[PDB]
């Protein structure tokens, strides 16, 4: 008897849907969880100017690292070693 | 008319003895097999994730019944085993239900006088002795 | 217009009575944040997720240390609703050499230095 | 020298241990199955 | 104080029982490899994993949450 | 075209070109074709440093 | 698929482990080739790990 026209969540008349209490208290629950996040964030240990060259010695050398890989991107040798231990596929007992 | 196949027989093999306990003509026809196969495969998994939770909905109802022959709730029979730090699972939980009745009894009586001293410790809301089975065991 | 917030220096200045709901000295501050993810970067814009991979919180509930300094901050400052941020507490001091296989972060946040696996 | 050692000491080279110098023969690509199959690239 | 008395007269007795002996067909709930087990004697359990052990090897399962 | 302990070869060209480049050059030693490869030009240099050893 | 493929309970063979553990593998025939380059490690097998066995 009762049809939502159209799609029920979509468009000018909509299924109506009402908050519940446990969806309430979830809300609740990770406003409370973020205040104290604001709270641990507005206390700071150090300023910009104590902050401003702390690791920059770290960050050089990380990226020198990364470098390093990308240049030593290479090829890798070849052995005789190899190509005679596929020669073995032949061997006999007797 | 040089590289024909030769073992279609077999590969039809492979799908029909997999498609035999099928009914109608899906059980023979190869087509009609491989499109039931493919999805009792997939069937197959999916039913191995319901299928651990369907064991856990089973146990959880057990324990609720036989916690309701006791007397106590099954949200209360969990939350006060946790605290009491007995960290049992719903499935030997179950099964101490159906096979060790007398284990079972012990384990809602101890859950409902957890319970009981929650329940002295929460009207009482001061400094009292925390009670013998609410003491908290540490581990460093 | 959907764009980037922009988070008011007055929500991040902290009040005596969030002191003591929170208790923290404001004076000797806290050295290292404890981050952890609680919310998915789906439904989110491309630079939350961004700087929730930049952050290293790509795995949720997985925690991760982080230094309380301003940029550190700032960054947690935008992301700050997918994640939950704790005080690093040392009860015996920074570990060592000696004591550096034999720690365990609790759910308090205290990095013990030394863990036993014993009753007390 | 020390490969022709290894020549003597291993079987006997015939036209059954021959192989290419790996990275010579990129194998063909064809459209069959799943991925190479259907709209064929 | 008489809660304590009164356990330690059962958790006596009962130690009285285990020495006598009057018991039989023990069973544990034994914690191993993530699950937990309701075991007694000469019982079977499959182990979802190698156990990095010989064939026909005692050992000795020792996180025992209940023994009854 | 070099015959024998290739790896020597090896260790000789990286230990010469090393102080040139401030790092351990990059190189691949083939046996099968008796070759070494280094990333980078270093033509005139390896020539000259072969002359002097003899080659 | 379960359905579809026969099922069984845990068992061992005769009560295995309770007095005494009996190893329930009785032979191993191993049928080999002399020329077999599809026998080649299977050959290998047979020359140095089949008496440690
Ligand atoms: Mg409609
Ligand atoms: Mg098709």
């Amino acid at each position: 008897r009762g049809r939502i026209p159209g799609r029920q969540w979509i468009g000018k008349h909509r299924r109506p849907r009402f908050v519940s209490l446990r969806a309430k208290q979830n809300m609740i629950r990770r406003l409370e969880i973020e205040a104290e996040n604001h709270y641990w964030l507005s206390m700071p240990y150090m300023t910009r100017e104590q902050e401003r060259g702390h690791a920059a010695v770290r960050r050089r050398e990380a990226f020198e690292a990364i470098k390093a890989a990308a240049t030593s991107k290479f090829p890798p040798h070849r052995f005789i070693a190899d190509q005679l231990d596929h020669l073995n596929v032949t061997k006999k007992w007797s | 008319l040089r590289n024909r196949v030769t073992d279609r027989y077999f590969r039809i093999q492979e799908v029909l003895k997999h498609a035999r306990h099928f009914r109608g003509r899906k059980n023979r026809c190869y087509r009609l097999a491989v499109r039931t196969v493919i999805r009792a495969f997939v069937k197959c998994t999916k039913a191995r994730y319901l299928k651990k939770k369907n064991m856990r909905t089973l146990w959880i109802n057990r324990i609720t019944a036989a916690s309701q022959e006791h007397g106590l709730k099954y949200p209360a029979l969990i939350g006060n085993l946790v605290k009491c730090q007995v960290e049992l699972n719903r499935k030997v939980l179950a099964d101490l239900a159906i096979y060790e009745p007398k284990t079972f009894k012990s384990l809602a009586a101890l859950a409902s006088r957890r319970r009981h001293e929650g329940f002295a410790a929460a009207l009482g809301d001061g400094k009292e002795p925390e009670g013998i089975f609410s003491r908290v065991v540490q581990y460093h | 217009k959907f764009t980037r917030s922009r988070i008011p220096e007055k929500v991040f200045q902290a009040s005596p009575e969030d002191h003591e709901k929170y208790g923290g000295d404001p004076q000797n501050p806290h050295k290292l944040h404890i981050v952890t993810r609680i919310k998915s970067t789906r439904r989110r814009p491309y630079w939350e997720k961004d700087i929730i991979k930049m952050l290293g919180l790509e795995k949720a509930h997985t925690p991760q240390v982080h230094k309380n300094i301003p940029s550190v901050n700032a960054k947690l400052k935008v992301v700050k609703h997918l994640i939950r941020i704790k005080p690093l507490k040392l009860p015996q001091g920074l570990p060592a050499e000696e004591n550096m296989s034999n720690t365990c972060l609790k759910s308090t946040g205290e990095l013990v230095v030394q863990w036993h696996l014993k009753p007390v | 020298a020390r490969a022709l050692d290894l020549l003597r000491g291993l079987p006997r080279v015939s036209l059954a241990n021959l192989k290419p110098n790996p990275g010579s023969k990129k194998p063909e690509r064809r459209p069959r199955g799943r991925r190479r199959g259907r709209k064929c690239g | 104080v008489e809660e304590t008395r009164h356990h330690a007269e059962v958790v006596k007795k009962v130690n009285e029982m285990i020495v006598t002996g009057q018991y039989g067909r023990l069973f544990a709930v034994v914690h191993f490899a993530s699950r937990q087990w309701k075991v007694t004697s000469e019982d079977l359990i499959l182990i979802g994993n190698e156990l990095d052990l010989a064939c026909g090897e005692r050992i000795r399962l020792e996180k025992v949450l209940l023994v009854g | 075209k070099v015959e024998g302990d290739i790896w020597a070869l090896q260790k000789d060209v990286e230990d010469f070109l090393s102080p040139l480049l401030g790092k351990t050059p990059v190189t691949q030693v083939n046996e099968v074709t008796g070759t070494l490869r280094i990333k980078g030009y270093f033509d005139q240099e390896l020539k000259a440093w072969l002359l002097e050893k003899g080659f | 698929t379960a359905r579809g493929t026969p099922s069984r309970f845990l068992a061992s063979v005769l009560h295995n482990g309770l007095g005494r553990y009996v190893q329930q593998l009785q032979r191993l025939s191993f049928s080999v080739s002399r020329d077999g380059a599809s026998s080649r490690g299977a050959r290998e097998f047979v020359e140095r790990e089949v008496i440690d066995f």
